[PDB]
């Protein structure tokens, strides 16, 4: 608190496709201005 | 006229002498930290990034 600021660190594990697989290992890199979501 | 080929999965608990005489290295996925330290030390041309690459390799890569 200075408004508020919340930070969450993270470490990548996997890559989930749209078909629904789970290929371990992520050689990609996400760009900023991009969104996040909670695990249902 | 005879050569070796060593295979392991926990290289820390392996002989220091059997590796050092190895002229080529193939590194697949490794996660356990201490193993990263050891395999980074023994192997010369490895800065921080070449170690940051080991624990994110895919299945089938090397």
């Amino acid at each position: 608190h200075v408004n508020f600021r919340f930070q969450i660190d993270t470490q990548p594990i996997g890559t989930l496709s749209e078909d629904g697989e789970f290929s371990r290992g992520s050689h990609s890199l996400p760009v900023p201005t991009e969104y996040a979501y909670v695990t249902p | 006229g005879v050569t070796l080929m060593v295979v392991s999965q926990r290289p820390s608990e392996v002989s220091e002498t059997i590796f050092s005489q190895c002229s080529n290295f193939i590194s697949l996925r490794l996660t356990n930290a201490v193993d990263q330290t050891y395999v980074k030390s023994l192997l010369p041309d490895l800065s921080a990034g070449l170690g940051d690459l080991l624990p994110n390799l895919a299945q089938g890569e090397f």
